[PDB]
RNA sequence: CGCUGCUGCAGUUGAAACGCCCGUAGUUGGCCCCCCGCCGCCACGAGGAAACGGGAGCGCUCCAGGCAGGCCCGUUGGCCC
RNA sequence: CAUCCGGUCGAUCCUGCCGGAGCGCGACGCUCUCCCCAAGGACGAAGCCAUGCAUGCCCGCUCACCCGGGACGCGGCGGACGGCUCAGGACAACGGUUGCACCCCCCGCGGCGGUCCCUGCUAGCCGGACACCGCUGGCAACCCGGCGCCAAGACGUGCGCGCACGGGCGCGCGCCCCGCGGGCGAGCAGCGUGACGCAGCGACGGCCCGCCCGGGCUUCCGGGGCAUCACCCGGUCGGCGCGGUCGCGGCGCGCCGAGGGCCCGACGCCUGGCGGAGAAUCAGGGUUCGACUCCGGAGAGCGGGCCUGCGAGACGGCCCGCAC
RNA sequence: ACCUCGGGAAAAGGAGUGGCUCUGACGGCCCGGGUCAGAACUGGAACGGACGCGGGGAUCCCGACUGUUUACUAGAAAC
């Protein structure tokens, strides 16, 4: 696709340019507003910064999935660890080890099968 | 669009085949690798030993070398072995073009640096020619490995009458 | 050409299967698993055709999605799921179970079973191969792979497998006078015990097993399944694999259509 | 023997066996071929090298095995096997003998004249032409006549 | 249309025996051995697609059809190619 | 499931063609009371195409003014199947018969499961970051710019059992031969040991391993017309050494020889040439057709070239020339 | 194309060519030749770098041809 290139041009329609510092200067865009951003923290670590299992501590809105009845709305936390959650990964570590045990016991029987004939 | 089909050959009367089918992903075959040794490292250690790796049919990964220092080359009848770096290349069947620009190519007759396997020459008696080459800091060695196929160079040290043959080549240079 | 075909036509589908070829211009695509499409029966066409327990493929699989039947004790949701000899089709709700043998005509057949006789299935080690750091692997004509074998069984000698535990329970191996199925051929559905063994040495070792009509039928070891030592061992069709011949069927289908 | 460009050695054979006395001296490779063929004498007594031969070399006889006559033996350890046989048209019933040329490796364990009887045995496709091997030979007379033979 | 001819054409005169001899490829070869080995050869297998074409059974009201049907060989849908 | 009959003569018997008599399967004319089945822009234009339409589904991951609707994006899986046509191609495709001890493969199914380190691990679970989105925009249209927050069975990293182990490497049977097996007709696997390497999964333990289904090639036998086509080929044909490939191979490249094919028709040329299963007609033998229903092949105006993926040299993907 | 099968023919119509650095060939009995191949690499896009050294094709008419000819205006189709 045709594009066009990093030198700036005489000719020219559109500009985009971030402020590295605006100066002593008061400009009624960028001095007079400030942002509230509208998402928030949704993960473990991202939890632990703005408010330092911590699901409980979010801020709470209260808005619909689709836009009197008001849901309260909570962002779901992600990377948070379920008590579930913890036994599931406990259990599987577990089943490996049977995994290796069942094979470590099947190993001795067949070495045993060749040896007993001889 | 290199090709290994036979459909743009002849037969075996050297007649003209016609062709019945376009190009196929199944046939095709990539450029050849040349594996450059890093000789000069006075100047090619601004560029360490590198190894690419292409995808293949099946999605297998074949490790090809672009430029390659040191293999694993062993001493077969003292059962030495020791990682070499590959001080030169000498004498290949295929075309001694190749040695010039030292291009490994599995069956290319290398030298490497006997400090590695200067142990051996300690230990009394190890065979007799070989010992003599580990004296002097250069030992022949065949690549046995494909490099481009697999990205490495591995070898043995020669002995027997290969090493005589290849000795007897190399002589005036 | 390009990659797999996910599509079969009802004419190029097996004749085994019986497809009506006005009933459709597809039919089932057999997917990969235990059996392949020469040697398996879609488990729709068993639900659909010979249950007639599913008006439609619909239904088939709104009961196949509630896991209504279990095959070799697995409740499977696969319409197209390859189904082929000695698998145990068990329906518990409709409180029937039988297993899928091969009848003398070829077609599929499912044959009662008791509860003893449901519980284990028997398989045909196509060979012993080495792999993953030398461990023997025994793969069965289920594809049923058993690592670490007994020694004794060697290749195309039938096993049984447990299917509760999914093990190994004994080994009846081929020999001479053991009784055998055909599975596959001219002579398929048939039960003989072998008379003979030619090596052939080279390809095809080519067997011959006579019936108790005192015909031989002559079968490669592909397509022979042994089913007990001279024992019929597993439970077999009621006509027995005693190969009737065309005119005897002749007059049996004449009786059939007596009755009206 | 410097114009030899490259050494050729029996792969299986490692070159330190030339050396020391007899422990490993097996100095020659000789595999069994099947199908109840026997191993020639040249191939185990032999010093050449060759790897396309069957008894001394990396190719596998498989597949069909077929026979056929020596139509020349030109090549560089290669022959061209013609083997004879008959076709039927049902239309007249009277059928056509039809003729085909096989190339064949030949190894230097086997001596063959034009005219010999070879068995080729099947291998890897070792050549452009070559993807059969012969097995073994029996000798033929200087003159005999060139006799259609479909064997 | 035995006017393409293997069955199964015609070549004295209707169209058609090379002017003649040698001649290789090609094709064709008298009689003879019983009892084996290869080749064809004949028989019967096996192996691998159905549809199609046959062909068992079945009254789609008949029929071209289709695999049906009916308290039914584990109802069938055989089998041959 | 065996047939003739008119026409050379003044007459006659022949040979010989000419014309009829039958069936098709397309057109064309004329005409048509109902019902059933059923072909339908293939026929030297594989000419060109206006419009509409033929490929989605999922809910993994919801801070989109109903609800737990399940927007949108991100992810995942399919789009490589299927449909369509017959241009290409005459030791080819294709059909039966082999082989892969020369191989590649998603799903599924059944197995198997261990992953060195030094550091750097957070393992009660780790980083960042991109759309969607909010704003600020540029576009004739196409189309996208910038800024800021935020998530995954996505991404990046890594916990990990020195018989830890992906690849490749070196070595490790013979004694004239063939007669147990892990496994063969076949010295083939597997591994033991050393040197390398540290690849994969390891953030909701899958890598691997079979079988299948598909593919790639491979053996054999069949696979047009023309002699106003008799000689033909020169990577052509072999051997070696490599590269390349999923692999085998002149497949490509060096190197070395001189082959290879042919009246049992090579090579050339032409084909209003897809091939089989089949079809038309039919005493027996035969002849002609096979676009078209199933299977395999080939192509999306023409040449090429690629990316993605397990598989496409894909065109309802991309890139280039070339016409339009 | 044509042909008296000798010619036409260097037909027409093209591609390469330098310097350096190598690698093969080829004898005699470690000793000689310097020609023929094959590479790299390099140079304002250069190389028979001066010099030496056919333009080519299609026809028509005469005389077959190589020869000879009016010293000193005809070299010809003339002899």
């Amino acid at each position: 696709k045709s594009i066009r290139g990093c030198i700036v041009g005489p000719d020219l329609h559109a500009l985009s340019v971030v402020l590295v510092d605006a100066g002593d200067k008061t400009l009624p865009g960028l001095t007079d507003v400030v942002v509230p951003k509208r998402l928030v923290p949704k993960r473990a670590s991202k939890i632990r910064r703005l408010f330092g299992p911590k699901d409980q501590m979010l801020v709470c809105e209260l808005i619909k999935e689709l836009g009197g009845e008001k849901k309260l709305k909570y962002p779901k936390v992600q990377r948070v660890v379920t008590d579930e959650k913890y036994a599931r990964k406990q259990r599987v570590i577990a089943e490996k080890k049977e995994i290796m045990r069942k094979s470590l016991q099947q190993l001795e029987e067949y070495k045993a099968l060749l040896s007993r004939m001889g | 669009g290199i090709t290994h089909d036979k459909m743009y050959k002849r037969s075996k009367t050297g007649a003209v085949q016609g062709k019945w089918h376009k190009k196929r992903k199944y046939n095709l075959g990539r450029q050849p690798a040349n594996t450059k040794l890093i000789v000069k490292v006075t100047s090619k250690k601004n560029e360490g030993q590198k190894i690419s790796t292409i995808r293949c049919r099946g999605g297998n990964i074949k490790r090809r070398a672009l430029r390659l220092s040191h293999g694993s080359f062993a001493w077969g009848s003292a059962d030495i072995s020791h990682k070499a770096r590959i001080l030169q290349v000498v004498y290949n069947s295929t075309s001694n073009e190749l040695v010039r620009t030292n291009t490994l190519v599995k069956g290319c007759v290398v030298q490497i640096d006997s400090a590695p396997f200067k142990s051996a020459l300690s230990n009394d008696t190890l065979d007799k020619e070989i010992l003599d080459q580990i004296r002097g800091d250069h030992i022949l060695a065949r690549i046995s490995s494909r490099p481009g196929q697999v990205g490495t160079a591995d070898g043995y040290i020669l002995e027997g009458p290969e090493l005589l043959f290849y000795q007897k080549k190399l002589a005036p240079k | 050409a390009r990659g797999v075909r996910k599509h079969l036509k009802r004419l190029n589908a097996p004749k085994h299967w019986l497809l009506d070829k006005m009933g459709g211009i597809w039919a089932p695509r057999p997917t990969n698993g235990p059996h392949g499409l020469r040697e398996c029966i879609p488990l729709i066409l068993i639900l659909r055709n010979r249950l007639h327990y599913a008006n439609t493929y619909a239904e088939t699989s709104m009961i196949l999605q509630d896991k209504n039947v279990l095959i070799d004790g697995k409740p499977r949701t696969d319409p197209t799921f390859p189904v082929g000899f000695m698998d145990v089709f068990e329906i518990p709700k409709v409180h029937k179970t039988f297993r899928v043998l091969y009848d003398v005509k070829g077609r599929f057949t499912l044959v009662p079973i008791q509860s003893n006789e449901a519980g284990f299935k028997l398989c045909r080690v196509q060979k012993i191969f080495l792999g993953d750091k030398g461990m023997p692997y025994l793969s069965t004509h289920d594809a049923r792979t058993i690592r670490f074998p007994h020694p004794d069984i060697k290749t195309n000698d039938t096993i049984k497998i447990n299917l509760k535990t999914g093990k190994i329970d004994e080994w009846y191996k081929f020999d001479i006078g053991k009784i055998v199925m055909v599975t596959g051929g001219r002579n398929c559905g048939r039960i003989g015990t072998i008379q003979a063994i030619d090596k052939h040495m080279g390809s095809y070792t080519m067997i011959r097993m006579k019936d108790t009509e005192g015909t031989e039928f002559l079968t490669r070891l592909c397509n022979v399944f042994v089913i007990g030592n001279d024992s019929p061992a597993v439970a077999i069709p009621t006509t027995k694999g005693i190969r009737p011949d065309i005119i005897k069927n002749r007059e049996l289908r004449l009786r059939s259509i007596a009755k009206r | 023997n410097q114009h030899e460009r490259a050494y050729h050695k029996q792969s299986q054979i490692f070159q330190g066996r030339f050396l020391r006395k007899d422990n490993a001296r097996c100095l020659r490779f000789y595999k069994s071929i099947g199908m109840g063929y026997h191993t020639p004498i040249t191939a185990i007594n032999g010093t050449y090298i060759d790897k396309k031969c069957p008894f001394t070399g990396n190719v596998s006889i498989r597949g069909r095995i077929l026979r056929g006559v020596v139509h020349s033996a030109k090549m560089q350890r290669s022959i061209i096997v013609r083997r004879d046989y008959l076709h039927f048209v049902q239309k007249y019933k009277r059928y056509e003998r039809r003729h085909k040329h096989v190339a064949a490796h030949l190894s230097p364990c086997f001596r063959v004249k034009e005219g010999d009887i070879v068995t080729i045995g099947e291998c890897r496709p070792l050549s452009k032409t070559i993807r059969f091997n012969v097995i073994k030979v029996e000798p033929v007379s200087e003159a005999a006549k060139k006799r259609f033979s479909p064997f």
